C-alpha cells in the first residue's frame, strides 16, 4: 500500500551449502531467489547488503555456550565421536551434519541481527532476510528439522527500539521455539498458523495461549489439510485485524515460509500466489515497522516463485509472470511462469469450525488490553554483479 | 460429573464448561442454569523447575533471560504422545518429481560451488601473478585464502579428489601456494567444462521429463477418481446420502422439503448433454440397433417432457422409485459437473487466449515436445466447445485417456477434476437407463409420469398401493419458474 | 518421448549418485617429488554398545552402576558386573560374621556384583492388579494407547455394525453431504471408549490421530482436575479377587471424593442416583443461602 | 515369599511408573525427604507405641540392613532409563568436591518403596532360609502398614507445573533425548 523502504540482506555462501542427499529442507532456494531478484530488475528501489558472520559471544544471546561451541566444532569427520552432543540436541540423527554448518549458522544469525539492527536505526522501514529463516530450533535443540532460531535472535535484538513485537508464522511446521522462547512475556506476541497433524515441531494448540505475563498473548490456530484462498483470507483478516486493534504492536516479524505452498515434500497446504501474498500484504497495510524472514520451502520452484512475488509487491511494483533468462532458466515449471497453481485437493477446513475458532479466540482476547550490540557493521557488496545474461 | 462438584473437587468454571459442552442444542436449559448458578496449561509445553541454564559468564551479560524462556519448553515426542512422526500422503508421481528436482538441485549446487571456487582461485592466481616471484615464494596465509568462508574450498576439494587426499591437498594449498595453483586450476576448469557439457543436455532431458510428470503430480484428486466413482456410484451410497440429508431436519433439534440443492439456472446444458448422449449411443457396441433407437427416442422424449426445452434439433409433483430417482440424481450430478466447468469458463478462457510464451525460451529449444501438439491446445476456440469435442473424441476411441486427462488438467489449471470420468459416468447412465425398460414396473412409473406431467391426493394412493409394500419411494417437486427442483424422501410412513 | 534410458552420461556422476571417476586418478604435481546383540540384557533396548568377549551380550555406555562417558574410553577392555567374578568352605559363612548389624541382610548384600545392572521392571503381582495397566513394548505404561475425495465420510459415517447412522451430540446433524457438492460434508470421529459420535467442528479438533494415546471423548470424568491445591488421580480399578469391594450403607454426606460405581485400603463404594439428586439439591440450597 | 503390597501403594507405584515413562518425570534430586528422614520418623514414632521386650534390636538391625541394601542395589535394579544420566551427574557433582559417593541420602521414599517391591524378584533365586524370611515379611508388612497412614504426607498428589513441592522435576528435551539414547 504505502511507500516503504525495503532492505534485503543476502550472503552468497548460503547458496553453496547442501544439507545432504534426499534432503527436502535445503539452502539452495536462497541463491535462486537472489538470482531471480537480481535478474528481475528490482535493484532500482533496493539496496544489497552483506550478512557478516555471527560473532561467537553474541551468538550465545539465545543458545547455551556448550551448544554454540559444539556447533563451531561439529563436522562430518568427528560426528562419530560426538555421540553425546549429537543425540542430545538431535544432530546427525534427524538432521545430518555437513561441511560449513557453523558457517551457515553464523551467516544466518548475522543476517537476522542485521535486519534487527536496520530496524533499530530506522534507515529502512522493512528488512527482508531470506538467508535466515531457521525458526524451529530452541535454546539447546536442533529439533523441528533445522539448526538455529535466528528469528528469536533478531526479535530481542530489536526489543530495544520496539517494545511490542508481533510475530506471524504462516507456513506448516510452525515456530515451536519462537512461541516457546517468548511464552511468559507480553512484550513479544507469537502468532502461528499450522495444522493439528503431526509435524516437525509437533507442538501447537488452541489452549496454549500463554502463562504469566504472556497469558492470552501467544495465539496458535490449528488448521486442516489444505486451505482455499478465500477460507484462508476469512481466517487471516479478522484475526490479524483484531490483533492490531488490541495488541498495538510496534514491530512485525513475518515468517515467509514456503512450506505451505501447493505441493512440496512435507507441506500440506494449498495456497496460490494470491493466498500467500495476502499474508504479507495484510500486515504491510498498517505501516508499522516490519521484518520479513523466510525459512520454509521444500520445493525450489514454488518457494522461489513466492519469494520473487513477495519481493516484487513489497516494493509496490507489478511483478509479471514471465521469468528472465538466468542460470535456472529451465527450472520453474513447463510454461516458465511465476505462478504456483493451487492443486485440486479438498478443503478440509469448515466455515463453522472457522467461526468457532473465531468466537473462542475473541472471547480469549477480550479480557486483555556483547561488544557489538545494536550495530549495523557490514558492506554493501554491490560493486560486482554476477548477472549471467549470456548463454 | 454431577457428583464431582458435590464432592468439592470440580471447580465452577470446569463444571460450567462440562455442562455447556454436554448440552448446547437448545438454550432453555442454559437459562435454567443461569437463573440459579450464581454466575495456558496445554497438553505440552510444561514447566522445568531446575533446567540447566543461568550461566552469565560466556559472553551473555544481559538481555538473555528477560523475555526469554528455559523453563517452559516442549519436544515433538511429548506433543505426539510418543508416537513418532507421520509423513504426508503421496504416490509415485510426487516422489519421482521430488527425486528429479532434488538431483537437479544437487547438480546445480555442485556446479555453483565449483564456479565460486574457480572464481576465488582466479582472483588468487592473478593477484599472485601480477608481481614478481620473490613474494610468491613466501605466501604463508591463514585458512580462508582471503575470503569470508573457511570450509568451501575444502568441501569442493574433498568432492573432486579422494577422502584422505583432500585434507593433504588443502594443507599444501594453505602452506605452499603458487606451486600447485596452475595444475589445480586446470583440473578444476576441466572438471567444470565436462560437467557443463553434460549438463547442457542433462537439463534438457530433465526438463522433458518434468514437462510430462509435473502436471500429473499437481493432481491430487483425479488419480484416485476412478476408484472413488467405482466405490461411490452405488445405490446404497445414494440412499445413505439422501437419508442423512433428510434426518438433519428432524425433531428434537419436520419440513415439507428434504433438499433445496440441484439448481438449474441455464437450459443450454441440455443441448450439448443430449449431443454427447446421442454420439455415445451412436458409438456403442453392446446394444442392438432397435434398442439404440428406443433408448434415443425415450431419452429425447423424457428430456423434452421434464424440462422446458423445445427440441429444436439434435405446482407439479413427481413421485419416483429408487431407479428413476437414481437416474435423476445422476443427471443432476453430470449437470453440476458441467456447471462447474461452465461457471468459471470466462476467466480461464481469458487467461488461455492471453497466455503468451516468453521470447527467450524460443532460442534454446525449450518448447514442450510430445505432450500436446496434435491439436490438443484450447487456443483459438471456446474452451467448453473444445473440451466437449475432446470428450466426444475420447468416446470415439481414437484418442487415449492419458492425453485427454492431461489436456483437461492443463487447459483449466486443475479445475476440471470432475470431467476425468465423464465417459464412464455417461456409460453408467446409459446402462442404468437400460434397466428402465428391462423390467415392467419402471415402465409403468414412467407412463404415470407422462400421464401426470401434461396438465393430487390420488398420487400418493396410486404410488403406494400398486407395488410391494417394502420398497423405497421419492418425491420430486418441479417448479414452473426458475427451474429449481427439490427432492423429498418419504418411505414406510404413509401407511 | 522422454527417452531417459538412452542417455546415461557415464563420463560424469550418474543418477544423483557419484561414480568412481573422481577416485580413479592419482596423478598430482603438488608435492613436486619432494559377539554382540541388537537388544540389551539390561533394558532390552538397541543403541550404542561396548564390545565383549567373556560374555555374549551388549551393554550401553550409560547403563552401568559406575557409568562412563562414551568419549572417554576405559583403559584396557571393560568387563561386565558378573564378568569380574566369572573367571574366579564357602565365603558366605565368613561374610555373614565379617560385618555387624547387617546379619539378616548379609546374604542379600553378598549378591550385588554377581549380576548385571538392569532397568527397573514392576514385579509380576503389581501391574496385573489393575486390568487397565498392561506391559508395554519397551516398558511403557499402557493404559489407553494402541488427501482424497468425500469417500472418507462413508467409511466413517457407516460402521456396518447395525446398518444405522451415527449422530453427533452437540448438533443433531450427521452432515454426510452430497456427492456433487462434497464441501458440506463433515468428518466425524467416534470415541474409543463409549463410541460417542462427534463432529470435528464441535470439539476443537482438526485431524484424526491413530498412533499414540487414543482420543478421549470429552464427556467423561476429568483425570487431573485441579482445584495449596489438589491433584485428583482416581483410585483405578481392581480385578484381583474382587478386592475393590461394594459397601452401600450410608450414601449421605458420603464425602467419598468421587470414584463411584453408580447403580439404579482401596474401596470403590456403591452409590445410587437418588442420593446424587438429594445432595445436589442440598448443595444448591446451601449455595442459595450463601 | 511375596509380601502383601497394599493396593494403594500399588497405585502409587503405577503412578510413579506413568510419571517416569509416559509423563516423563523424574524425582527431585535435592529431595526434601530421603530415606534418612523416613527412617528417623520411624524410630521417632514406632518406638513408643509398643512395649520393649527386645524388638528394637532386630528392628534397628533391619533398618540398618535396608539402609545398606539401598546403596549398592540402587544402581543395580533401580534408575529407570531416564534417570541414568541424573545418576551420572549426581556422582560427578559428588566427586567434584571430593565427597564420597553416598547415594542413599539423595533419593526419596519412592525409590525406597520400589526397592521394597522388587525384593521377591531376587529373594527366590538364592539359598535364603525361610525362618528369617517369615519375620522379614511380617515386619515389612508392618512397614507398608505404617506407610499407608503416612502416604498422604509422603506421596502427596501434586504435579511439577505450578509449584516446587511436588517431589518431581520434569524432563527436558535434551535430557529426554540423551537419557534414552544410550
Amino acid at each position: 500500500s504505502d511507500k516503504r523502504r525495503v532492505a534485503y540482506f543476502y550472503d552468497a555462501d548460503v547458496g553453496n551449502y547442501a544439507y545432504g542427499a534426499g534432503h527436502p529442507m535445503k539452502p539452495h532456494r536462497i541463491r535462486m531467489a537472489h538470482s531471480l531478484i537480481m535478474n528481475y530488475g528490482l535493484y532500482k528501489k533496493m539496496e544489497i547488503y552483506r550478512a557478516k558472520p555471527a560473532t561467537k559471544q553474541e551468538m550465545c544471546q539465545f543458545h547455551t555456550d556448550e551448544y554454540i561451541d559444539f556447533l563451531s566444532r561439529v563436522t562430518p569427520d568427528n560426528l562419530e565421536m560426538f555421540k553425546r552432543e549429537s543425540v542430545k540436541f538431535n544432530v546427525g540423527d534427524d538432521c545430518p551434519v555437513f561441511d560449513g554448518l557453523y558457517e551457515y549458522c553464523s551467516i544466518s544469525g548475522g543476517g537476522s541481527m542485521e535486519g534487527a539492527a536496520r530496524l533499530n536505526r530506522g534507515k529502512c522501514d522493512v528488512a527482508v532476510n531470506y538467508a535466515g529463516g531457521l525458526h524451529h530450533a530452541k535454546k539447546s535443540e536442533a529439533s523441528g528439522f533445522c539448526y538455529l532460531n535466528d528469528i528469536v535472535l533478531g526479535i530481542i535484538e530489536l526489543l530495544r527500539y520496539h517494545p511490542r513485537v508481533l510475530y506471524i508464522d504462516i507456513d506448516v511446521h510452525h515456530g515451536d521455539g519462537v512461541e516457546e522462547a517468548f511464552y511468559t512475556t507480553d512484550r513479544v506476541m507469537t502468532c502461528s498458523f499450522h495444522k493439528y497433524g503431526e509435524f516437525f515441531p509437533g507442538t501447537g494448540e488452541l489452549r496454549d495461549i500463554g502463562v504469566g505475563a504472556g497469558k492470552n498473548y501467544a495465539v496458535n490456530v490449528p488448521l486442516r489439510d489444505g486451505i482455499d484462498d478465500a477460507t484462508y483470507r476469512s481466517v487471516f483478516e479478522p484475526v490479524i485485524k483484531k490483533i492490531m486493534e488490541w495488541y498495538q504492536p510496534s514491530a512485525v516479524v513475518l515468517q515467509c515460509g514456503g512450506d505451505s505452498l501447493s505441493g512440496d515434500r512435507l507441506g500440506c497446504f494449498n495456497l496460490s500466489m494470491e493466498g500467500h501474498a495476502n499474508c504479507v500484504n495484510y500486515v504491510k497495510s498498517f505501516g508499522i515497522p516490519m521484518m520479513v524472514v523466510g525459512g520454509g520451502g521444500y520445493t525450489m520452484r514454488n518457494v522461489a516463485r513466492t519469494w520473487c512475488f513477495e519481493t516484487g509487491l513489497l516494493n509496490n511494483v507489478v511483478l509479471d509472470k514471465d521469468l528472465p533468462y538466468n542460470e535456472y532458466y529451465e527450472y520453474y515449471g513447463p510454461d516458465y511462469k511465476l505462478s504456483v497453481r493451487p492443486s485440486n485437493m479438498f478443503n478440509v477446513n469448515t466455515p463453522e469450525y472457522l467461526d468457532k475458532v473465531m468466537t473462542n479466540i475473541f472471547a480469549n482476547l477480550e479480557n486483555t488490553k556483547e561488544e557489538d550490540s545494536a550495530e549495523a557493521k557490514d558492506t554493501k557488496g554491490g560493486s560486482q554483479y554476477a548477472r549471467d545474461l549470456h548463454v | 460429573i454431577l457428583n464431582l462438584y458435590s464432592q468439592d473437587i470440580l471447580d465452577l468454571d470446569d463444571l460450567v464448561e462440562k455442562v455447556d459442552f454436554y448440552l448446547g442444542s437448545n438454550k432453555e436449559l442454559f437459562t435454567w442454569f443461569k437463573n440459579f448458578v450464581g454466575y495456558a496449561f496445554g497438553p505440552s509445553y510444561k514447566r522445568l523447575p531446575k533446567s540447566d541454564t543461568f550461566m552469565p559468564c560466556s559472553g551473555r551479560d544481559d538481555m538473555c533471560w528477560e523475555v526469554l524462556n528455559d523453563e517452559w519448553v516442549g519436544h515433538p515426542v511429548w506433543a505426539s504422545e510418543d508416537s513418532g512422526f507421520i509423513a504426508h500422503r503421496k504416490n509415485q508421481y510426487e516422489e519421482t518429481l521430488f527425486k528429479i528436482e532434488e538431483e537437479r538441485h544437487e547438480y546445480d549446487f555442485y556446479i555453483e560451488s565449483n564456479l565460486r571456487t574457480i572464481q576465488c582461485l582466479e582472483t588468487i592466481v592473478n593477484k599472485i601473478e601480477n608481481m614478481t616471484e620473490n613474494e610468491k615464494a613466501n605466501f604463508k596465509l591463514p585458512p580462508g585464502l582471503g575470503h569470508t568462508s573457511m570450509t568451501i574450498y575444502k568441501k569442493v576439494i574433498r568432492k573432486v579428489y579422494d577422502k584422505e587426499r583432500g585434507f593433504e591437498i588443502i594443507d599444501a594449498l594453505h602452506e605452499h601456494p603458487a606451486v600447485t595453483a596452475p595444475v589445480v586450476l586446470k583440473r578444476l576448469k576441466q572438471k567444470d567444462e565436462e560437467w557443463r557439457r553434460a549438463q547442457r543436455e542433462w537439463n534438457k532431458v530433465w526438463r522433458e521429463l518434468e514437462q510430462k510428470v509435473f502436471f500429473k503430480s499437481l493432481d491430487h484428486l483425479g488419480l484416485t477418481f476412478k476408484q472413488a466413482d467405482k466405490k461411490l456410484l452405488t445405490t446404497k451410497q445414494l440412499i445413505s446420502e439422501i437419508s442423512s440429508i433428510k434426518v438433519d431436519q428432524t425433531n428434537k433439534k419436520p419440513k415439507p422439503k428434504s433438499q433445496l440443492d440441484f439448481d438449474f439456472p441455464d437450459k443450454n446444458i441440455f443441448y450439448d448433454i443430449l449431443c454427447l448422449a446421442d454420439t455415445f449411443i451412436t458409438h456403442t457396441t453392446a446394444y442392438s440397433n432397435p434398442d439404440k433407437e428406443r433408448l434415443k427416442d425415450l431419452l429425447k422424449y423424457f428430456i423434452s417432457l421434464f424440462f422446458s426445452i423445445s427440441f429444436e434439433k439434435i405446482i407439479f409433483n413427481l413421485f419416483a422409485n429408487t431407479n428413476i430417482y437414481i437416474f435423476f440424481r445422476h443427471w443432476t450430478t453430470i449437470y453440476e459437473r458441467l456447471l462447474e466447468i461452465k461457471q468459471m469458463n470466462e476467466r480461464v478462457t481469458k487467461e488461455i487466449n492471453t497466455r503468451s510464451t516468453v521470447t527467450f525460451a524460443k532460442d534454446l529449444d525449450l518448447l514442450s515436445s510430445q505432450l500436446s501438439e496434435m491439436g490438443l491446445d484450447f487456443v483459438g476456440e471456446d474452451a467448453y466447445k473444445q473440451v466437449l469435442r475432446l470428450s466426444r473424441r475420447l468416446i470415439n476411441g481414437d484418442l487415449e485417456h492419458q492425453w485427454f486427462e492431461e489436456s483437461l488438467r492443463q487447459a483449466y489449471n486443475n479445475k476440471a477434476f470432475k470431467l476425468y470420468t465423464i465417459d464412464k459416468v455417461t456409460q453408467s447412465l446409459v446402462k442404468h437407463a437400460h434397466t428402465l425398460m428391462t423390467d415392467a414396473k419402471t415402465a409403468e412409473i414412467m407412463a404415470l409420469f407422462v400421464k401426470d406431467r401434461n396438465a393430487q391426493i390420488i398420487y400418493r394412493l396410486q404410488v403406494r398401493s400398486h407395488m410391494s409394500n417394502t420398497e423405497n419411494m421419492f418425491r420430486i417437486e418441479f417448479d414452473k419458474r426458475t427451474l429449481h427442483v427439490s427432492i423429498q424422501y418419504i418411505a414406510l410412513d404413509d401407511l | 518421448k522422454k527417452r531417459p534410458k538412452r542417455l546415461s552420461s557415464q563420463n560424469v556422476n550418474y543418477d544423483l549418485k557419484r561414480r568412481k571417476i573422481i577416485t580413479s586418478e592419482g596423478i598430482e604435481r603438488s608435492f613436486k617429488n619432494e559377539e554382540n546383540e541388537d537388544f540389551c540384557s539390561a533394558c532390552n533396548q538397541s543403541g550404542s554398545f561396548l564390545c565383549c568377549d567373556t560374555c555374549p551380550k551388549s551393554f550401553h555406555f550409560l547403563c552401568l552402576d559406575p557409568p562412563i562417558d562414551p568419549n572417554n574410553l576405559p583403559k584396557g577392555d571393560w568387563h561386565c558386573n558378573e564378568c569380574k567374578f566369572k573367571i574366579f568352605k564357602k565365603i558366605e559363612s565368613n561374610f555373614i560374621k565379617q560385618n555387624n548389624n547387617v546379619k539378616i541382610f548379609a546374604k542379600l548384600l553378598f549378591n550385588i556384583d554377581s549380576h548385571n545392572p538392569k532397568q527397573f521392571q514392576l514385579p509380576n503381582y503389581i501391574k496385573e492388579t489393575f486390568p487397565a495397566v498392561k506391559t508395554g513394548s519397551r516398558g511403557q505404561y499402557s493404559d489407553e494407547n494402541d488427501t482424497k475425495l468425500d469417500s472418507y465420510n462413508p467409511d466413517t459415517h457407516i460402521d456396518s455394525n447395525s446398518g444405522k447412522f451415527l449422530i453427533c451430540y452437540k448438533c443433531n446433524q450427521t452432515r454426510l453431504g452430497s456427492w456433487s457438492h462434497p464441501e458440506n460434508s463433515r468428518l466425524i470421529m467416534t470415541c474409543d471408549y463409549c463410541q460417542t459420535p462427534w463432529h470435528l467442528d464441535c470439539v476443537p479438533r482438526a485431524s484424526f490421530k491413530n498412533l499414540g494415546s487414543k482420543w478421549k471423548c470429552p464427556l467423561h470424568s476429568p483425570t487431573k482436575v485441579y482445584k495449596n491445591y489438589k491433584v485428583w488421580k482416581k483410585q483405578r480399578l481392581i480385578n484381583k479377587k474382587n478386592q475393590l469391594y461394594y459397601e452401600p450403607l450410608q450414601k449421605i454426606g458420603y464425602q467419598n471424593n468421587g470414584n463411584i460405581q453408580i447403580i439404579p485400603d482401596f474401596k470403590i463404594t456403591q452409590i445410587d442416583e437418588n442420593s446424587i439428586k438429594y445432595d445436589f439439591f442440598d448443595k444448591i440450597y446451601k449455595s442459595k443461602m450463601v | 515369599i511375596s509380601l502383601q503390597i497394599p493396593i494403594k501403594l500399588k497405585s502409587v507405584l503405577v503412578d510413579d511408573w506413568e510419571y517416569v515413562t509416559k509423563d516423563k518425570k523424574i524425582c527431585r534430586l535435592p529431595a526434601d525427604v530421603t530415606v534418612e528422614m523416613v527412617l528417623n520418623k520411624y524410630e521417632h514414632e514406632v518406638s513408643q507405641e509398643l512395649e520393649s521386650p527386645g524388638s528394637q534390636s532386630q528392628l534397628s538391625e533391619y533398618c540398618a540392613g535396608l539402609k545398606l541394601y539401598f546403596d549398592k542395589c540402587l544402581g543395580n535394579m533401580l534408575l529407570y532409563r531416564l534417570e541414568r544420566l541424573q545418576y551420572d551427574e549426581l556422582l560427578k557433582k559428588s566427586s567434584k568436591d571430593q565427597k564420597p559417593l553416598v547415594p542413599i541420602r539423595i533419593y526419596g521414599a519412592i525409590h525406597l518403596l520400589r526397592l521394597i517391591s522388587v525384593l521377591p524378584e531376587l529373594i527366590s533365586s538364592t539359598t535364603m532360609d525361610l525362618q528369617s524370611c517369615q519375620l522379614l515379611i511380617k515386619q515389612t508388612e508392618d512397614f507398608l502398614v505404617w506407610l499407608l497412614m503416612h502416604v498422604d504426607e509422603y506421596f502427596n498428589d501434586k504435579d511439577p507445573n505450578r509449584s516446587d513441592d511436588a517431589l518431581y522435576v520434569n524432563t527436558s528435551s535434551q535430557y529426554e533425548g540423551v537419557a534414552l539414547g544410550m
